[PDB]
């Protein structure tokens, strides 16, 4: 049998998911997907690893799908932590806002429900590249993974043969009012029409205040911000103009229950992979007490076998920091009523788009030719 | 009020010590101690951080190196329960190449700088001596990264020759045949190793230098503290200089400058406005503390407390600068200082510094290596493909002029095919460039051995996003590779190729 | 009038106005981001003095 776990904190989606074994799907005879479909109230960190410690030891468990409503990276921290203390792989499918890509260390790889930093600079210069608009700048703080991104986008460029002008990078930080001053001349020297930025909702309303301040509004300067930082709370302040657009998770077109079936049917079928090529199924000794335990850690690793599988008939695999290798993202742009639409969706790495033109805000002029 | 400092250590000693220091400081609001010994996993360790914050949860928890040589385990599950409510965390002694993390520490301040401050003290000694080529080679991945990349930044500078580089080489913690890089290095014209490695793999690395012996009286030898053990002497050869920071092992001197720098944030944190306690609680406590980020801006900006560690100062990273480095060196085995560093000051102690090899003298820069090796391709105009004789040689043929055809001979993969690629039999080839090779070495008296390439490849910049970097693969591939010397085949120019090498005047158009 | 300075672009700027005002419209400029570096004026001096 397999012991996999759905925990859940905060909100409540008591759903079908039972239907997992009325699915038939599993050719070998050796995993049964004993699921245990565990909620909770509260969300602090000591009841959460004891929780988590107990419904390891309770049932012989291997993979927990993970469920929440905040949003915070302790949750990833906290993650890493118990795989490289216990070492049991877990899993985020879509855990709230756990579907953040975060760094993390040589532990138990734990996927998550997101894509790289990279492949949201690579679609948005696709989008880029849709409109024809190849000028833009990048303009960020002392956030991290910023240096990380601007490679990328650099090398992005340097793989093409299309006049791609970075016009200026900026590496900023939000310290003191002198800082301030250098980041509005530098704004003002910047004469890009597209502008790129990463760092949280707070400093990304107190930049756009300073930029609707300096002279840049949603008129003719359209910018592009990664959900990652920005987030889709559903309440967009009013720094933010009506000219954003990002790319986010398929969370309005990839249901959570649709998400939690496809992480039990990766976990079940990396599962029964190990333990028929393997043959020896490792004992799970959950201690949570015992270090006189950690011997146990001699086996392979099972994340190896873990990010190298497929299921539903559909490329479900796994990077080595634990990303999605799988398309179909939701490319979001909110309109003038301060409310989020999905116009475009990336997906199977294409850019769907509508209108054939980005619907801009008299001298529009039409023409026939031959 | 009173701030009950939550404190944990390692021995009780210490933390008997530490309640001393805290009285002695309580002269100078008033202050408490609440102290907890350390847990032997990482469960117990946090489910006892967060009985000790239900207590107080008004304090800088601060942490010191266990016994274990891991000191990591131990300090980052109080760092991530801290930073779960933007709580900050004091280090005194850990390795700080993985802690200097912002995104991953919320707030750390550590007491003893990571290797950083080790590859700064090289380049530091490394102007002064004026070598101006070093052989770098690091085995550990993040560390080791790290430290190049500060290497790099460090020498990004400077916008005489000056030392820029030789060759960056990557490896492994438990390999054992680092003899491949060796032969590579040694084959190089500077005779400057500086290796950031582990404690078994210096080891390593020493055998197999003894098995070279790359000590002949011009090896200059620079290494860290990770690597001055014990199990690396039994190893290392004498006259390599190693490096040791102040106050290493001073564990009560790191706890009473903590608490003194923690009782200076503490009195510069109280006198302002809105001061937000953070809750007496652990569970629940799903909020941010506003005297978190505060606390953490004033203790930064120029809070500097007097303790053990002189005028302590920290950089914009979370990490105490200006500190002193004892210059030591295996002067026969003996770990005698042969300077002290501090800050900016290169302090020599005026001792007889003896260089590995028996050399007494100052071993100067690289040795001009008198021997090239050029690379060519196949070209009818310029260069000849003709197969030797039975002996070896060629037929030496003539002109109209009657002049011998001074032909040269190259190994080269060319006589073999791609189908079957295989160590051919030298060929003897000559034409244009080989007699324009020739005027050159007339000119310049060179020790030649010339040679075609594998695949011909003129030159390419191939990308692909298996490894996300461009490579040049073929002759300049082979240039920039570091086997060949010189292009001397007919190459043509253009801006591409001139971005990693530069040319010279044409001789054709 | 700060957008349309942010969208002047031009070097030389003429103006025409009391010195307290030319005061006001000084210390937006150099808010907005407009200094002595590229950007020269031409302020007659009946309006200056």
């Amino acid at each position: 049998s397999i012991g996999i776990a759905v925990i859940l904190v905060g909100t409540s989606d008591e759903v079908a998911i039972k239907d997992a074994h009325e699915k038939d799907d599993f050719h070998h005879l050796s995993v049964v997907p004993r699921v245990e479909l565990v909620a909770m109230n509260e969300t602090d960190p000591k009841s959460i690893i004891t929780r988590i410690c107990d419904l390891m030891s309770d049932r012989k468990i291997q993979g927990v799908v993970f469920a929440d409503d905040t949003d915070q990276e302790a949750i990833a921290q906290i993650l890493d932590f118990i795989s490289a203390q216990t070492l049991t792989p877990i899993l985020g499918i879509h855990g709230g806002s756990s579907m953040i890509m975060a760094d993390k260390d040589e532990s138990s790889m734990f996927f998550q429900f997101g894509p790289s930093i990279e492949q949201q600079a690579s679609v948005m210069l696709n989008i880029m590249e849709e409109y024809d608009w190849y000028i833009f700048s990048i303009v960020t703080t002392y956030f991290p993974g910023y240096q990380d991104f601007v490679n990328k986008i650099r090398s992005t460029i340097e793989n093409s043969f299309v006049g791609w002008e970075l016009e200026e990078v900026l590496l900023l930080d939000m310290s003191l009012d002198d800082g301030d001053s250098k980041i509005q001349n530098q704004l003002k020297k910047l004469q890009s029409p597209i502008i790129l930025l990463y760092c949280t909702k707070e400093e990304a309303t107190y930049i756009f205040e300073v930029a609707n301040s300096v002279g840049l509004t949603g008129y003719g300067y359209t910018w592009i911000v990664p959900s990652l930082v920005a987030g889709d709370t559903d309440t967009v302040p009013s720094e933010f103009p009506t000219g954003l657009i990002s790319v986010s998770y398929d969370e309005w077109d990839y249901g959570l229950p649709a998400r939690v079936r496809d992480g039990i049917a990766i976990i079940t079928t990396a599962a029964s992979d190990m333990l028929s090529e393997h043959s020896f199924i490792p004992e799970p000794k959950s201690s949570c007490y015992n270090t006189h335990e950690k011997r146990i850690y001699q086996s392979n690793m099972l994340n190896r076998y873990l990010i190298n599988v497929t299921f539903e008939g559909r490329d479900l695999s796994f990077s080595e920091d634990g990303y999605q290798m799988h398309p179909k993202l939701v490319i979001i742009l909110l309109n003038k009523e301060r409310k989020w639409e999905r116009v475009g969706k990336w997906k199977d790495k294409s850019l769907q788009m509508k209108y054939y033109v980005w619907p801009r805000m008299d001298d529009h002029l039409s023409i026939v030719t031959l | 009020k009173i701030v009950n400092i939550g404190a944990v250590l390692s021995t009780r000693k210490h933390e008997q010590m530490f309640r001393e220091a805290v009285n002695q400081a309580n002269k100078r609001i008033q202050l408490q101690a609440t102290s907890v010994t350390h847990k032997p996993n990482a469960i117990q360790m946090a489910l006892s951080v967060c009985e000790d914050l239900i207590s107080s949860q008004v304090y800088a928890i601060l942490v010191s190196h266990p016994p274990t040589p891991n000191d990591h385990f131990t300090p980052t599950p109080v760092s991530y329960t801290a930073g779960f409510y933007r709580i900050p965390v004091l280090g005194l002694t850990t390795r700080m190449s993985i802690y200097s993390d912002k995104s991953i520490h919320l707030s750390f301040l550590r007491t003893v700088p990571p290797y950083s401050h080790q590859s700064s003290v090289w380049f530091e000694m490394m102007r002064v001596y004026n070598w101006n080529h070093i052989i770098l080679l690091v085995s550990d991945d993040h560390e080791g990264r790290a430290a190049q990349k500060r290497l790099e930044t460090l020498l990004e500078e400077r916008e005489k020759r000056g030392p820029k580089a030789e060759k960056v080489l990557q490896f492994d913690p438990g390999t054992k045949n680092v003899t491949a890089l060796l032969m590579e290095a040694r084959e190089l014209e500077a005779r400057v190793i500086i290796l950031s490695a582990s404690e078994d793999d210096a080891a390593t690395v020493y055998r197999a230098a003894a098995m070279l012996d790359m000590t002949g009286s011009g090896y200059v030898w620079l290494v860290g503290e990770r690597e001055i053990s014990g199990n690396a002497l039994r190893y290392a050869p004498d006259g390599i200089i190693g490096l040791q920071l102040i106050n290493g092992k001073n564990e009560s001197a790191h706890i009473s400058d903590a608490v003194g720098v923690v009782a200076q944030a503490v009195h510069e944190l109280l006198e302002k406005e809105n001061i937000t306690d953070p809750p007496r609680g652990c569970v629940g406590n799903t909020n941010i503390w506003k005297t978190g980020p505060l606390f953490k801006r004033v203790l930064m900006s120029s809070k500097y407390a007097d303790g053990v560690t002189g005028r302590v100062e920290f950089n914009e990273d979370g990490d105490r600068k200006f500190a002193q480095y004892s210059i030591m060196n295996l002067q026969n085995r003996k770990l005698v200082q042969v300077g002290i560093y501090n800050g900016t000051h290169v302090i020599p102690n005026d001792r007889k510094i003896i260089w590995p090899g028996g050399e007494t003298e100052k071993p100067r820069g690289y040795q001009m290596s008198t021997r090239l090796k050029i690379v060519t391709i196949h070209q009818e105009p310029f260069v000849y493909v003709k197969p030797t004789m039975s002996d070896g040689t060629c037929k030496e043929e003539f002109t109209v002029n009657g002049d011998p055809v001074k032909k040269v001979i190259c190994t080269g993969p060319n006589d073999t095919s791609p189908g079957s690629p295989r160590h051919t039999v030298p060929q003897c080839c000559y034409g244009f460039c080989i007699d324009l090779l020739i005027k050159l070495a007339r000119t310049m008296q060179f020790t030649y051995e010339v040679h075609l390439v594998a695949d011909g490849k003129f030159g390419t910049q191939e990308r692909v996003q298996n490894s996300n970097k461009k490579e040049w693969n073929g002759m300049m591939g082979e240039l920039l590779s570091g086997q060949a010397d010189m292009i001397v085949a007919p190459l043509t120019i253009n801006n591409e190729r001139a971005q990693y090498i530069e040319f010279s005047k044409p001789f054709k158009y």
